[PDB]
């Protein structure tokens, strides 16, 4: 089932006396229409963010946001297979020694990357978009449904992977953070292996700045949890591959006997 | 204008999965509802019983103002297509004749949140293929601010106000209004959906043609040992 | 002879009371310098004289709405040249990080000051005021303004002229990324490249809104010298109108006095012309 088939949040159209309500709302309007007015009191104005029309349009805008991203994203790496293609087909009259072949494959490696970097860039900040414009919803019935869910959850994923291939990795524990409280979102492994670089990444720059204690303790606990968990959603527990994590966050830990 | 044959040409999407759309570009098959007013979504979209063509495009009040972020209000640009009978039992898309079109239905949402205007403008065609002129059968419905209520018919003592067929509006030379809605809107918006629906197929065609290419470079990449 | 009556006295005292009415209107010319003063001595050359006064009034004051905008685009135009110096400082800093011999804790020492230079940036961006106006802001700017500057340059009713001040913040010179709020680094070799160019592209947004500010003030030093020039032609043209000459109202005041004086005479000749036939 394709939660993003129709493109739509919540779909807007029953009771009898909803609808004699809705006919003499609408006569009510009617006689008050007014194009030019302008509300001085912006609360009753701003009433209309819990409507599903407001929800609607800002979960539209946040899927046209994350399509441009995820445009970006896989035009960069279909540009990156035809470049080498082509850089791989073109003649080399004047290349004749082994060393040339590799200045111009460190060459072709460095155009690469600089290219690769502007589109994650570019896809980062269509992603921040798209965050910002969901962020606004405040209907908690329309954050439940399962649209809402599951562009959150591309969104979160997408801005993190971004984020993280741009080496911020501190600023994607709170988006992971978040993303693993959406559905079974915590059973996806690779969240908790983000999670154990990030903080590990922490907890190192805490020891070479010479930080705080509390603060040290508290990122190598939360990196051993993220990472045990990561090894054991992925190989199983009481597996190889669990023992032998187990070993290591046990050497690494403090233990009392 | 043959438009109404080029549209049966688009039946070839029933049996094409559909994975490539153009930004901001929903589509999807599905059946008649109740009234055959609009198209249900079908919970599988490849199987024979689909029927309908549903392609709708969306916009942002304020796109043309560079404003599209400041959450002016929503408009979008659809329309559905209906036919009849079971799909043949073959599961290939790529030879399909054209169908009989039961109706085409065209719609046309604008809200700006700032101003409380809201306007549609529903098109239904429900001959659409049978006849160079049926404006007996081409129902016009304009609605702003919810009135008149869906489905309100147009009365001789009112002209111009709820659902009215096309026949019910006067051709005079005075004012052709006929002919400069034929001639504006309906042949624009019928050629830009069929442009629209046959630039899908394209892609999801170079989709195919992609994979095949694929496939041969990763055999070919074996030939370097 | 008629003693009843005294037709010679009527007639001097006729003639007394009319050019006695004449002195009175020379007198409040000489004393007040203005050749119209009531309604009736030219009510078409006092409706031209007031009509001019107004203008006069108001080519002046326009003259001082003028200066007035030249101080708020001199004003405008001081803070960018701050703003320019610090941008050439990261520049010349980018060319040194950009050099292979230095290691991370030299260029993260170069950062230090980049960051301060940053900071300074905006601080010049968000605290740049006339007369309490917020005004490298974007407040004033053309796409998205929050309000508008108009200078009234004239004395009549729709005789204005906009100017227009772009944002000047570091998201506007391309110096931070307006969505992440994050801004340019120095710490490492590439990146130090890469802003290099930053630099030139932030330079050029700064060198053209200066130049901007100095068509603005080009203009207006036109607009003032030609107001200038209009109040001193306008005034000339409402003296000639409403103002007297002294030396030919002196004139015509010494005229009328002599007759007040001769009329006088003869209206005592009359009286004593009538006092013959009582021997």
């Amino acid at each position: 089932v394709d939660e993003l088939l129709k493109g739509e949040l919540v779909p807007e159209n029953l009771t009898e006396d909803q609808k004699k309500k809705k006919k003499e709302i609408m006569e009510q309007e009617s006689l008050w229409k007014n194009p030019d007015f302008k509300g001085y009191n912006k609360t009753f104005q701003e009433l209309h963010q819990l409507s599903k029309t407001f929800a609607n349009n800002q979960f539209r805008l946040a899927l046209s946001n994350y399509q441009s991203g995820v445009n970006t994203i896989m035009k960069n790496r279909d540009w990156v297979e035809q470049y080498r293609k082509e850089e791989a087909e073109k003649k080399r009259l004047d290349e004749k020694w082994y060393w040339q072949k590799v200045d111009r494959k460190a060459r072709e490696e460095r155009v690469v990357y600089r290219e690769k970097m502007k589109a994650k860039q570019d896809a980062l900040n269509y992603f921040s978009k798209a965050i910002n414009h969901l962020d606004e919803i405040k209907n908690p019935d329309l954050r439940e449904r399962p649209e809402f869910k599951r562009l959150l959850s591309d969104v979160y994923r997408s801005w993190i992977m971004a984020e993280y291939d741009l080496q911020n990795l501190p600023q994607t524990i709170p988006i992971l953070e978040l993303y693993i409280e959406i559905d079974d979102n915590e059973k996806e492994y690779p969240a908790h292996k983000y999670l154990a670089s990030a903080y590990s990444f922490e907890e190192n720059m805490i020891k070479k700045t010479k930080g705080p204690d509390d603060m040290l303790f508290k990122y190598r606990y939360k990196k051993n949890v993220h990472l045990l968990r990561a090894t054991e959603l992925k190989y199983g527990k009481d597996s190889p591959e669990y023992k032998h994590i187990v070993n290591v966050i046990n050497r690494d830990e403090v233990i009392s006997v | 204008s043959e438009v109404n044959k080029r549209l049966r040409l688009h039946t070839v999407l029933f049996k094409m999965k559909v994975r490539t759309l153009p930004h901001k570009t929903v589509l999807y098959k599905g059946k008649p509802s109740a009234d055959g007013e609009r198209c249900e979504a079908a919970d599988k979209q490849e199987a024979q019983d689909n029927t309908c063509l549903h392609l709708e495009v969306f916009d942002f009040v304020g796109s043309e103002d560079g404003k599209s972020s400041k959450n002016l209000g929503a408009k979008f640009k659809k329309m559905e297509l209906f036919f009849e009978g079971s799909n043949n039992a073959d599961p290939d898309p790529r030879k399909e004749q054209p169908r009989n079109l039961t109706k085409i239905r065209t719609y046309i949402y604008q809200n700006n949140f700032l101003l409380e205007d809201k306007v549609i403008s529903v098109i239904a065609d429900v001959a659409p293929n049978g006849e160079p002129a049926h404006n007996d059968k081409i129902e016009l419905f304009y609605q702003h601010d919810d009135y008149p209520v869906w489905g309100t018919p147009e009365t001789p003592s009112e002209k111009g106000v709820g659902k009215y067929i096309l026949s019910n509006v006067e051709n005079t030379k005075s004012n052709p209004i006929r002919n400069n809605f034929k001639k504006q809107f309906y042949f624009k918006n019928l050629d830009y959906f069929d442009k629209l629906f046959t630039k899908i197929f394209d892609y999801n065609d170079r989709d195919s043609n992609k994979h095949y290419k694929k496939n041969v470079e990763a055999l070919k990449g074996s030939l370097k040992y | 002879m008629i003693i009843n009556h005294n037709v010679s006295a009527i007639f001097a005292h006729r003639t007394l009371k009319s050019n006695d009415a004449n002195l009175s209107k020379d007198i409040e010319k000489l004393s007040s310098g203005m050749r119209i003063n009531k309604a009736g001595d030219d009510a078409s050359g006092l409706a031209v004289s007031e009509k001019m006064r107004t203008q006069i009034a108001g080519l002046r004051r326009a003259e001082q709405n003028t200066e007035d905008g030249m101080s708020l685009i001199q004003t405008a135009e001081g803070y960018l040249q701050e703003t320019h110096e610090i941008v050439q400082r990261v520049r010349v800093l980018a060319v040194q990080a950009a050099n292979g011999i230095y290691s991370e804790e030299d260029r993260q020492q170069i950062q230090v000051e980049v960051s301060q230079l940053v900071d300074e940036i905006d601080r010049i961006a968000s605290q740049a005021e006339f007369n309490k106006m917020k005004l490298l802001t974007g407040a004033f700017a053309r796409l998205n303004p929050t309000a508008s500057m108009w200078f009234h340059i004239g004395a009549n009713m729709h005789q204005r002229e906009r100017v227009y001040i772009e944002t000047m913040n570091t998201a506007a010179l391309g110096l931070r990324n307006p969505t992440v709020l994050t801004f340019i680094s120095l710490s490492t070799a590439g990146k130090a490249n890469s802003v290099i160019g930053l630099c030139d592209d932030a330079l050029r947004v700064i060198s053209k809104q200066r130049a901007d500010l100095g068509a603005y003030y080009n203009r207006m030093e036109h607009a003032a010298k030609g107001l200038m020039n209009a109040y001193e032609n306008t005034q000339a043209s409402e003296s000639r109108i409403r103002d007297t000459d002294m030396a030919e109202q002196m004139t015509s005041f010494t005229r009328y006095q002599i007759l007040t004086q001769a009329a006088t005479s003869m209206l005592a000749q009359a009286n004593m012309k009538s006092q013959s036939v009582m021997r």
